């Protein structure tokens, strides 16, 4: 009953704290009751007699230690509990909880936030750290954590905890440990000025069955999409509720015409006949998108004349001239071409547009560096859909929240990423450890990969 | 003030190179291999050669029908 009563608080140094790593014992690799000498931050096998921790304090002399499953601290030299107002900073770096008044404020919150080695930084924006060389995970991350929706969900535990999950599903764990890695992220009283994301990737690893691989730079795209689709499979009950989180958040309805093309080294009288056979007419079929793909057109591939060596720059609006009636796709597939037109029918309240580069060409894969122009302020796609389903929609204008960069070759490249600060409405440019503050300006000039959209 | 002038040349480059002359009457007696050295400044060679610093060009040089030209 000697508690509040500790001379060893005095010994506790937060700098050597690092609560990131996988909560195991550093002699018996053991999952269960770990604990962390506040001395050294190794953790050890639990609080006992003749324990791993009992040995560090009788070797080492480390008298104070945190229960990593409990919150609680405790001396085991002496083995005695502690209670104090102290030391919650500790257990808010090691269990961030958050309050509904204070999840709202985030968006409005306008303060340096000051970590403990005086590194002022800012909730949300908080630099990733690099393991082996698969930056595009982190900036994937970086653009996710940006979305209020997706804050809101998934800061609290409870709001994505209590639902029934498979007997031997693994893929609650990925989406439980995006959780805790987030509110890692928007934590304002980090001990570090970084997160380190490398439970997170061996949990990406140890789910998606080998690919992702932390030695890998797989692709940002396809690494979205899967996390994306994992996160509506993860949640909701044994049986796939229709609207996840990520279903309103991010899917759309999206509709496309797919009509048949005939051979074109045929007779025009009997390509005109096929055409009335009722088999290469055109087809609706509606669909549900998470993201926009969007295609960059053919690269001019010689100088200008007037200006020899120009890179090439496209408005936004021609890339957004697909998704409607009068532009179609000639889809060259290597059996017959298709003629699919497609066309928006339900914008999704946060929209998700990937830039298609990394095209494999016929002998290996190039990287399309052409760049694309569009207002950062805002855009405007109510031109963009059907005149049945515009009656629906009343907002139908954007602004740009997150934005991808890749920068070098497809062999090796950086995955950059520009986030807008909600609060301050400024925007910040991260890669790795590296964050700095980038003026809106030269947003665009930049290889555009993966852009985050909100119709506010 | 030199509407055939004007059709020519840019406005803003008939304008400058009006100004830096005098004068209509005064460049008009200029001959023609002066007129197109006018604000011709000496740019100063960086270590680079000469020729990055293209030197002996003036207002006409940086005109808009010349610069719709292929360097050579």
């Amino acid at each position: 009953r000697r508690s509040r009563h500790c001379p060893y608080l005095d010994t506790i140094n937060r700098s050597v704290l690092d609560f990131d790593f996988e909560k195991l014992c550093s002699i018996s690799l053991s999952h269960i009751n770990a604990y962390a000498c506040l001395v050294c931050g190794k953790y050890f096998q639990g609080r006992g007699l003749k324990s791993h921790a009992y040995i560090h304090s009788v070797q080492f002399s480390h008298h104070v230690f945190l229960n990593l499953h409990t919150l609680k601290f405790y001396c085991l030299p002496d083995n005695y509990e502690i209670i104090d107002s102290s030391l919650e900073d500790i257990t808010y770096v090691l269990k961030p909880t958050f309050t509904k008044q204070q999840i709202a404020n985030l968006d409005k919150q306008a303060k340096l936030s000051r970590a403990y080695d005086g590194t002022t930084y800012l909730p949300g924006i908080v630099g990733l750290n690099n393991i082996k060389a698969n930056d595009y995970a982190n900036a994937v991350l970086q653009a996710l954590s940006n979305v209020p929706p997706l804050r809101n969900y998934f800061l609290e535990e409870d709001n994505y905890k209590n639902i029934k999950r498979p007997p031997g599903d693994i893929m609650f764990l990925l989406v439980q440990r995006f959780g805790e890695l987030m509110r890692k992220l928007w934590n304002p009283r980090n001990f570090k000025a970084h997160v380190s994301p490398h439970e997170m990737l061996q949990a990406v690893v140890l789910c998606s069955k080998k690919t992702f691989q932390i030695t890998k730079q797989g692709d940002g795209v396809d690494f979205l999409s899967w996390f994306l689709n994992a996160l509506h499979s993860a949640l909701g009950g044994t049986k796939k509720k229709k609207k996840t989180i990520v279903t309103d958040v991010f899917q759309g309805s999206m509709r496309i015409f797919t009509k048949k093309l005939p051979h074109p080294d045929l007779p025009a009288e009997e390509k005109e006949q096929l055409l009335h056979n009722d088999e290469y007419q055109e087809t609706m079929v509606e669909s549900t998108f998470m993201y926009l793909t969007l295609d960059l057109p053919t690269a001019p591939l010689y100088k200008d004349e007037k200006e020899q060596l120009i890179i090439p720059q496209v408005p936004l609006f021609n890339i957004l001239a697909k998704f409607n009636g009068i532009t179609e796709k000639e889809y060259k597939t290597y059996k017959e071409n298709f003629l699919k037109r497609f066309q928006l029918t339900k914008l999704p309240p946060y929209l998700i547009f990937c830039i298609k580069r990394f095209t494999k060409n016929n002998f290996f894969v190039e990287k399309n560096p052409t760049i694309v122009n569009f207002p950062i302020t805002n855009v405007d796609l109510r031109e963009y859909l059907s005149e049945e389903v515009q009656a629906v929609h009343k907002n139908t204008t954007y602004d740009l929240i997150a934005n991808i960069v890749h920068d070098g070759k497809p062999s090796e490249g950086s995955y950059r990423i520009h986030v807008l600060h909600h609060g301050t409405g400024k925007w910040y440019e991260l890669q790795d450890l590296q964050v700095t503050d980038i003026l809106p300006q030269m947003i665009t000039l930049s290889e555009a990969y993966i852009q985050i959209w909100k119709r506010r | 003030i030199a509407p055939n002038l004007s059709i020519i040349i840019g406005a803003s480059t008939a304008a400058k190179i009006m100004g830096v002359a005098g004068g209509l009457t005064n460049l008009s007696k200029m001959p023609a291999c002066n007129i197109m050295l006018l604000g011709a400044q000496r740019k100063t060679l960086s270590g680079f050669s000469s020729t990055s610093v293209l030197p002996h060009t003036g207002y006409i040089y940086h005109s808009d029908i010349v610069q719709s030209l292929p360097p050579d």
